Formats: C-alpha cells, sequence, structure tokens
C-alpha cells in the first residue's frame, strides 16, 4: 500500500507474542539462550520487525502495537527491547472509563517523544504542558479534598479544580463506530481545534458554561451550542 | 471437559523429550511447550450451525454444539510467573 | 424577653429567650423575671427549671455553679461537680511515691 | 533469598502502608471533632473573664491572693502530653522548651516543681528527676474537667500557701491544621491587662451571699477553665501532628515498596540466566 503513495497503518496485535515465538522456534533449533532466557538474536529479529516501519519519500507506514509486560518488569529484555522503538505511548484504564469518559485514555501517564517545541511548536507544546500540570495539580488536590474536605480549599485552588474538571470533560468525544452506544452522531476534531479549546479553557475564556457542556461535545465550537441548551 | 493438572502433563512431556535429546528452553521445558497446551485448549470451541450441518451431513441442522474446558494448574508457592503458569 | 444561656467549661448545654425561671439560689430559692435588676449569686445543686417564650416547660439538672443577671441577659456558669470534696488531692498522693519507687 | 522471602517482605510492607495510609483518615477527622470542642470552650471562659474584669478593675477595687502581685521565690509549672506515640516530635519539642526555661530559673536559683498531664511528660520528667508533685493520665479521646480539678487544687493550695509564687500552663497551640506551636503562659498570679468601663459597675450588681466569696470561687473556676482549654488545644495539636506524622510513613513506605522491587527483578532474572547456564552445560 506504501509504494502505491498511501499513508498506512499497521496493527500488531501483540509484539510480545512475536518475540516469544522467536524464542520457541531459536530453541527448537537449538541455539545457545540469552539472558532471561531470550533468543541471542532477540535485538536483531526486533530491529528486522521495525525498522521497515518508516516514512519513505514515497509514503508511510505507522504502527499502533499492543504491548505485554512479562512481569510487571520494565527491565525484562522484551519490553526493554521493544522500548526503543516505540515513539509514543499510550495508556488506557479503567478508572477512567468509571467515569464514564470515552476514550478512556490516561492523560498523565501516556506519553509521545513528538511533543517537544522544535517537532510540534511552541503553541501546543505548552498547551499540552499546561493541561498535563493542571491534572497533575487537580490529582494533588483530590488528596486534599478526600482527607480534608472543600473548606481547606483556596479560592484558587478552586479554580484550578473547577477547571480540571472542564478539561477532564473535555477530553471525552463520540466515535462514528460507537454510534450504537452512545447514540450521538461522532466527531471528527483537527488538531488545531483541540489545541484551540484546551488552550481557550486554560487562558479561562469559557470558565462560565457548565461542565456537562464540555462532555462528549466536539470541538469547542460546539460547546458554546450546548451550553445553550443545557 | 476438566483437566485435571495440565502442569502435569507438562512435567511428562519434559521428561519424553529430555529422554529424546530434544533441546532445553526455560526451566528445562521443550521449546514447543506452549505448543502443547495451546493446540489442546484450542479445541475447547463452540462451532455453529452450518458446521455441525456440514460435519453430520445435514442429519443436525438446527444446533450449535460446544465443548467448554476448565484446566487447573497449580502454582508452586503464589507464584503465576512461572513459564508453565 | 430575656436570653438565657446555660453553660460549663465543656460545653453549651442551652441558649434561647426565656420568660421566666425559678433558680435554687445560696440563701435561698430564687425567681428570675424580665427587667429585674442586675444579680449575682452561686446556686446550689439541683433543678433550674425554665419556660421558654410561649410558657413551655424546662427543667435542668445542675451540680452547681454561679448565676448572674443583666439587663436582657440570664448566664448560668455551670460546673462538673461540687469540687469541694477536695479528694483528688489523694490523686496527688500516687504521683509521689510512684516517682520515688 | 529473593525468589522467597523478598516476595514476602514487599506484601508486608504493603500492608503496613494500606494501614498507615487509613491512620491519616483517621487522625484527620479526630482533628474535626477536637476543633469544635475548642471552639466551644472559648465562649464560656470569655464570659468568666468579662466577670473578673468588671469586679477586679471596677470602681471599688477588690484585693486576693490569686489576683495579687506577689515576689517569686520558687516558680511551678504545669504540663500537658499524649498518652499515645507516632504524633512526631510533639511532646519532646515542648519538654525541651521546658527544660529551658526551668533552668532559667534554677540559674535564678528559683526551685522549680511540676504538674503532669499525659504519660509521656510522666516518664521524660522522671528520666530528668525533675520534682512532680501531681499527675493525672488516661483520658484519651474526651477529655473531662472533673479530672482536672484534682491537680489543679493541689498547685493552687501551693499557690495560696506561698510553696508557689507563680504558676504557668505549658502546652501547644493549634493554630491551623497546617501549624502547631509549643507555648509557656501564666496562671498565678492573673496576668491579665486591665480593662476599664462605665456602665459595668455602674448598674451595680446585686450580690449574695457577698462580693468575697463570688470573687473567689469565680477566680478558682477561670484558671481551672484555663487548663481544661489547654488540654483540648493540645489534643487537637496532636491529632494534626499524627495525621501528618502518617503522611510521612506512607510516602516513606511507598519509596521502600518501589526499591525492594528493582532488587527483587535483578534476583528474579538473574536466578533464570543461571540455572540455563547450567542446563545446557550440563547436556555435555
Amino acid at each position: 500500500f506504501r509504494d502505491e503513495g498511501r499513508d498506512v497503518l499497521l496493527f500488531v496485535d501483540n509484539i510480545y507474542r512475536y518475540t516469544l515465538a522467536g524464542t520457541e522456534v531459536s530453541a527448537l533449533l537449538g541455539r545457545m539462550p540469552s539472558a532471561v532466557g531470550y533468543q541471542p538474536t532477540l535485538a536483531e529479529e526486533m530491529g528486522v520487525l521495525q525498522e521497515r516501519i518508516t516514512s519513505t519519500k514515497t509514503g508511510s507506514i505507522t504502527s499502533v502495537q499492543a504491548v505485554y509486560v512479562p512481569a510487571d518488569d520494565l527491565t525484562d529484555p522484551s519490553p526493554a527491547t521493544t522500548f526503543a522503538h516505540l515513539d509514543a505511548t499510550v495508556v488506557l484504564s479503567r478508572q477512567i472509563a468509571s467515569l464514564g469518559i470515552y476514550p478512556a485514555v490516561d492523560p498523565l501517564d501516556s506519553t509521545s517523544r513528538q511533543l517537544d517545541p522544535l517537532v510540534v511548536g511552541q503553541e501546543h507544546y505548552d498547551t499540552a504542558r499546561g493541561v498535563q500540570s493542571i491534572l497533575q495539580r487537580y490529582q494533588e488536590l483530590k488528596d486534599i479534598i478526600a482527607i480534608l474536605g472543600m473548606d481547606e480549599l483556596s479560592e484558587e485552588d478552586k479554580l484550578v479544580v473547577a477547571r480540571a474538571r472542564k478539561i477532564q470533560r473535555f477530553l471525552s468525544q463520540p466515535f462514528f463506530v460507537a454510534e450504537v452506544f452512545t447514540g450521538s452522531p461522532g466527531k471528527y476534531v483537527s488538531l488545531k481545534d483541540t489545541i484551540r479549546g484546551f488552550k481557550g479553557i486554560m487562558e479561562g475564556e469559557y470558565d462560565h458554561l457548565p461542565e456537562q457542556a464540555f462532555y462528549m461535545v466536539g470541538s469547542i465550537e460546539e460547546a458554546v451550542e450546548k451550553a445553550k441548551k443545557l | 471437559i476438566i483437566y485435571d493438572d495440565l502442569s502435569k502433563q507438562a512435567v511428562a512431556y519434559r521428561q519424553i523429550s529430555l529422554l529424546l535429546r530434544r533441546p532445553p528452553g526455560r526451566e528445562a521445558f521443550p521449546g514447543d511447550v506452549f505448543y502443547l497446551h495451546s493446540r489442546l485448549l484450542e479445541r475447547a470451541a463452540r462451532v455453529n450451525a452450518e458446521y455441525v450441518e456440514a460435519f453430520t451431513k445435514g442429519e443436525v441442522k438446527g444446533k450449535t454444539g460446544s465443548l467448554t474446558a476448565l484446566p487447573i494448574i497449580e502454582t508452586q508457592a503464589g507464584d503465576v510467573s512461572a513459564f508453565v503458569p | 424577653t430575656y436570653h438565657l444561656d446555660v453553660v460549663s467549661a465543656e460545653q453549651q448545654m442551652f441558649s434561647g429567650l426565656v420568660e421566666k425561671i425559678q433558680v435554687t439560689g445560696s440563701e435561698g430559692e430564687l425567681g428570675i423575671y424580665p427587667g429585674h435588676a442586675p444579680l449575682l449569686t452561686a446556686i446550689k445543686p439541683g433543678m433550674i427549671r425554665i419556660v421558654k417564650q410561649h410558657g413551655h416547660e424546662e427543667f435542668i439538672y445542675l451540680s452547681g455553679g454561679i448565676l448572674e443577671v443583666q439587663p436582657g441577659n440570664v448566664t448560668v456558669l455551670a460546673d462538673t461537680a461540687i469540687r469541694g470534696q477536695d479528694l483528688d488531692e489523694a490523686r496527688a498522693m500516687e504521683a509521689k511515691r510512684k516517682a520515688e519507687e | 533469598a529473593g525468589a522467597k522471602d523478598i516476595r514476602s517482605k514487599i506484601a508486608s510492607v504493603q500492608n503496613t502502608q494500606k494501614i498507615t495510609k487509613a491512620m491519616e483518615m483517621v487522625a484527620a477527622s479526630k482533628m474535626r471533632k477536637s476543633q469544635d470542642r475548642m471552639a466551644a470552650s472559648r465562649p464560656y471562659a470569655e464570659t468568666m473573664r468579662k466577670v473578673i474584669g468588671h469586679l477586679a478593675h471596677g470602681n471599688l477595687e477588690y484585693k486576693h491572693p490569686y489576683l495579687e502581685d506577689r515576689d517569686v521565690k520558687r516558680v511551678g509549672y504545669l504540663v500537658v502530653s499524649t498518652d499515645r506515640g507516632l504524633a512526631g516530635g510533639l511532646n519532646i519539642n515542648l519538654f525541651k522548651k521546658l527544660l529551658a526555661e526551668m533552668k532559667t530559673w534554677t540559674d535564678k536559683g528559683v526551685q522549680a516543681d511540676l504538674a503532669m498531664i499525659g504519660s509521656k511528660g510522666v516518664s521524660f520528667f522522671n528520666s530528668v528527676g525533675g520534682n512532680v508533685v501531681a499527675q493525672v493520665t488516661g483520658m484519651g479521646d474526651n477529655p473531662s474537667l472533673s479530672e482536672l480539678i484534682g491537680p489543679v487544687k493541689v498547685m493552687l493550695q501551693a499557690y495560696d500557701e506561698g510553696r508557689l509564687d507563680k504558676l504557668y500552663i505549658v502546652s501547644n497551640k493549634f493554630i491551623n491544621t497546617m501549624s502547631q506551636v509549643p507555648t509557656i503562659s501564666q496562671l498565678l498570679p492573673l496576668p491579665a491587662s486591665d480593662d476599664d468601663d462605665l456602665k459595668h459597675k455602674s448598674w451595680d450588681y446585686l450580690y449574695e451571699p457577698d462580693p468575697k466569696a463570688l470573687l473567689d470561687t469565680l477566680l478558682r473556676r477561670y484558671v481551672e477553665s484555663q487548663v481544661y482549654q489547654g488540654v483540648v488545644e493540645n489534643l487537637a495539636s496532636e491529632q494534626a501532628a499524627r495525621m501528618v506524622a502518617m503522611k510521612a510513613a506512607t510516602d516513606n513506605g511507598g519509596s521502600l515498596i518501589k526499591e525492594l522491587q528493582l532488587v527483587y527483578n535483578k534476583a528474579r532474572q538473574a536466578s533464570i540466566t543461571q540455572e540455563l547456564t547450567e542446563i545446557v552445560s550440563g547436556a555435555a
């Protein structure tokens, strides 16, 4: 497909099983094993797959890979080899799905090494760094609110709590493939729209809308339409 | 179907493999020890009506069939990180 | 009418507006009525009894205390016990021997 | 034995951390309950302070031992302390501040002695060997004034008869949730600054039986109320200091678990790597 000039997604349903299948094959061949018993060819076998997934003048293949951590040990050779090839990590958590927020992506543990001023530009970098700093602070103030209560919380600290609940809800979105669950038509949000929306809430324009005006809405221009009737 | 101590089946297959001088893997189990349990457990399945109709040459038409498997594994000491487990 | 408090160092026992009280004074039984001139007494162990606004009847037992009266106010500074036993000096006697032993 | 016991040790620290995480919330709730009790006590004492102000500084001016100035030849303290541990350095901070002043009067050649609330103070000052004349312990939560009548009456008896010429209360003060301070403040003689009035003592009180019995008992009740309130405010400070100490114990336990886990994953990996070197070497 890429040679046709398209841009392509390759989904790998467990890169850990690619690694173990290589361990099984090399043991049946009877090569000498390596640390933790993996094949001696482990790093080249990962490299042979991962280096074909790149962007050529013609077009590119991009890959989304499910990862498994053999003992929740992040130092084990299979994770350690895989992590050297990943550009981004997306963490899905059941705790966020309990809030009914979907997609259930944890914004604090998900990362990308493209998220840098020289790659995404300063506006994006400052916006995402802003959201991360606010959601980190809110997760601190949730301890104070729980152990001591809202009376303890200052009028500036109440403002970050009020904004973090709005930010957290505005991360939700209805998918075209999910319509049978939500009963709302799916939305596609361009990068400039999402940066402008989160930049909005952080600069304190849109401060006055109800927090449910942001949930499942779309972009921020649709949140002002939702608030007019909610 | 209940398979009691599939960990005992893996110990038997290890003995056969080492006496047959086939190369060892981790915890001395042979290389294809995953293939032993995986091909066994994948047979436990529910099959659609058109498979049953084809297999029986149409003498049974409206029914699905199934095999449900309850394998047992014994963790030596609360370790679920062993090889066979 | 006047505003009665009953209080102790531990707690407020009562507060509310009151049409009259009967209260057991140091030298004899006493009644207080609106505008009664300012008054000070210790009070004996026993009941103080009250009628709140609309003459609703309420009784409180007190171990003791001090009553005082001011224009518009009655306050009873009640306490937990007589204290006049002073047998709690004995409780200081083992504080010494346990230090010496 | 990393394959065997490091695994359990982690479980023991994990369980210990889950417990201290819960004790931080218990302490933070008891701190709230004590804070309400603290506020209720202030209005009784503040009312009684108004009465003694009116008779002491009223136009006819009375005389009483607990109220009048006296020169110093012996100095006394009474001290509040916890009956339970944890709570950080709360007790020790107060006790070393007390020893600093107790040494200051000792350098002036002035004899000192102590009355004691709580068993920590009993133990520390017996270890110092400072003279302790009276003790009360085992109040826990919901302390009562009835207990404290004992300790004050024997200090009162000492002060009136000259055996004591000054008396102080030594306690921590609950400034707020986040901060508390060890303090010493005077009880006998009455330290409080003078005040002045017209309506009071112009529309003067009828006295029964007399204004002298009513000054004596009233002072006796006031200094009692002052040390009850100090006891309650130190109790609020204990729960605050324990809440913070359990925060540190929970973070310290969480810091140890992760270092025990990096140590375990090294042992977990190394033992796999050894035994395969043996199995392959034994297939000579």
